[PDB]
């Protein structure tokens, strides 16, 4: 049995109607769960035999469906139904569909940060790039040095979406040495995002 | 109501074995099977078997059979899973769960809290916390942004707070990138008006449990 979840990803706005789809390959049954999952916890049961509601589960939660195909509806999206949503069958799950808040655009609010004197000191150089409070998630970030394209000496990482005020923020960290970080002058971080008419460029002078 | 309560995060090195238990309490422990699914760190779920604590007969998935060993203890209502021959790829969230009815058994109306367990060749180390201080360059309007630079742990997780905890608003901690290293390295930052920067002190408070690493920072201009 594969049960193929669809769409991967759903960004709809609160008080609206979602519904996800769940598709089960080799499935004569009515059998079939659905779960909530919220960063940093445990899943949370919504829905079994298809349609009943899990303990603790409100009623704009719905599912419907049987033998291959299946449907979970959020009849008005509160703020709190915003998560990462599995079905199964059997021992089988599928691979997730992230439903996440649509609000309106928001620029990022960016900021950068030389390396501090005491890391420094030990001989290491990383470079910090802030992009604070943003949406949509999609956002594009390029280090470059004396305005050459660096690639392979950064890493990053994004925030869940906010609870309150549903953004995004992204910290992008370029590593050097000491000795390399020396040779150069001019550190800059560009970004795109679509709140941005053309791509904003933060930068220092060692 | 009932409760599974699972054993604590463990570290391990591939070819070690791991084992970890659930508790449970609030309803007839041989009653119910239970399952163990677990969760890879950015992924999905993925069950592993179910054992029955009646009989101690098992049922494991196809992909672990002769890796994976459950059993059970009555007497304290504890269900064990041990699994061997670790590898980095077995990196996750373990969970105990139970199903909510009998006759199909699937519907996980209970889970554990889950037991991180991290596989690596690593070693426990500290982080470095190395400031990241407000400057023009962090500043838009009259508010600027600071932060911390936790670098170079093992294992997750680190805990970090500003001023004690006294501080919350403004504040994005952000998910641990695992280096090339083997060591993990994550930032905390916060936003706070420009103006106070001169008065208010700003301290990261950095705690790593598994090295008993406490560290504090103070973030200046």
């Amino acid at each position: 049995i594969v049960l193929t979840q669809s769409p991967a990803t759903l960004s709809l706005s609160p008080g609206e109607r979602a519904t996800l789809s769940c598709r089960a390959s080799q499935s004569v049954s009515s059998y079939l769960a659905w779960y909530q999952q919220k960063p940093g916890q445990a899943p949370r049961l919504l829905i079994y035999d298809a349609s009943n509601r899990a303990t603790g589960i409100p009623a704009r939660f719905s599912g419907s469906g049987s033998g291959t195909d299946f449907t979970l509806t959020i009849s008005s999206l509160e703020p709190e139904d915003f998560a990462v949503y599995y079905c199964q069958q059997y021992e089988f799950f599928g691979q997730g569909t992230k439903l996440e808040i649509k609000r309106s655009t928001v620029a990022p609010s960016v900021f950068i940060f030389p390396p501090s004197d005491e890391q420094l000191k030990s001989g290491t150089a990383s470079v910090v790039c802030l992009l604070n409070n943003f949406y949509p998630r999609e956002a594009k970030v390029q280090w470059k040095v004396d305005n050459a394209l660096q690639s392979g000496n950064s890493q990053e990482s994004v925030t869940e979406q906010d609870s309150k005020d549903s953004t995004y923020s992204l910290s992008s960290t370029l590593t050097l040495s000491k000795a390399d970080y020396e040779k150069h002058k001019v550190y800059a971080c560009e970004v795109t995002h679509q709140g941005l008419s053309s791509p904003v460029t933060k930068s220092f002078n060692r | 109501q009932v409760q599974l309560v699972q054993s604590g995060a463990e570290v391990k090195k591939p070819g070690a074995s791991v084992k970890v238990s659930c508790k449970a309490s609030g309803y007839t422990f041989t009653g119910y099977y239970m399952h163990w699914v677990r969760q890879a760190p950015g992924q999905g779920l993925e069950w592993m078997g179910w054992i029955n604590p009646n009989s101690g007969g098992t049922n494991y998935a196809q992909k672990f059979q002769g890796r994976v060993t459950m059993t059970r203890d009555t007497s304290i209502s504890t269900a064990y899973m041990e699994l061997s021959r670790l590898r980095s790829d077995d990196t996750a969230v373990y969970y105990c769960a139970r199903g909510k009815n009998c006759d199909y058994n699937w519907d996980f109306q209970h889970w554990g809290q889950g037991t991180l367990v991290t596989v690596s060749s690593a070693s426990t180390k500290g982080p470095s916390v190395f400031p990241l201080a407000p400057s023009s360059k962090s500043t838009s309007g009259g508010t600027a942004a600071l932060g911390c630079l936790v670098k170079d742990y093992f294992p997750e997780p680190v805990t970090v707070s500003w001023n004690s905890g006294a501080l919350t608003s403004g504040v994005h901690t952000f998910p641990a990138v695992l280096q090339s290293s083997g060591l993990y390295s994550l930032s905390s930052v916060v936003t706070v008006p420009s103006s106070s920067l001169g008065t208010q002190t700003y301290i990261c408070n950095v705690n790593h449990k598994p090295s008993n690493t406490k560290v504090d920072k103070k973030v200046e201009p």
